[PDB]
């Protein structure tokens, strides 16, 4: 429960921005004005390339199979599966 | 040396999965060199794949089945770009 719960404060500290608290209204009148006259992180979240998506789903998809065959042959080894063979 | 059916070939799954596992496993591990012809048709298409995604998934692995493809000359689409009469390197 706390390994699940590190990830939050984490979260709120890469959002937060770098100024103390003394200076953070330098931080505050640049993001007000910006939003007055006009995006989270690349770090967190990303619309990759696509043919680079691509390749990456063809190689996550072709690992699937590799899991699938061991899987299915070691729940083979369960007793009760070689009681019904 | 493996050989099929060119331009009329189908297959039944159960085959298909020989060519991803059987082949590809019996050709990496004693440093093979399947020797075929060259077409992107049929089994050889079946085979260029199935040696393909091997050396992606390989993740920066060190070494290569080797493949070399023979095919006759006269029946090539756009050959006539790959005459080059000095060294086409």
């Amino acid at each position: 429960i706390w390994k699940f719960q590190r990830h939050d404060l984490i979260e709120e500290y890469h959002g937060r921005p770098a100024a103390p608290p003394p200076f953070i209204l330098l931080s505050h009148l640049q993001l007000f004005i910006k939003r007055v006259v006009l995006k989270r992180h690349k770090q967190l979240k990303n619309k990759l390339e696509k043919n680079e998506e691509a390749a990456l789903l063809s190689w996550e998809i072709y690992l699937k199979e590799n899991y699938l065959q061991n899987r299915q042959f070691q729940q083979k080894q369960r007793p009760e599966q070689k009681i019904e063979d | 040396s493996v050989t099929g059916g060119a331009k009329n070939f189908n297959m039944k799954p159960r085959l298909k999965s020989i060519f991803r596992r059987g082949l590809v496993k019996v050709a990496q591990t004693t440093g093979a060199w399947i020797i075929t012809g060259g077409s992107h048709t049929g089994v050889m298409k079946q085979v260029g794949e199935a040696v393909r995604d091997f050396s992606l998934s390989s993740s920066y692995k060190e070494g290569e089945l080797i493949t070399i493809g023979v095919a006759t000359w006269g029946t090539v689409h756009r050959r006539e770009g790959l005459i080059h009469p000095t060294g086409s390197f």
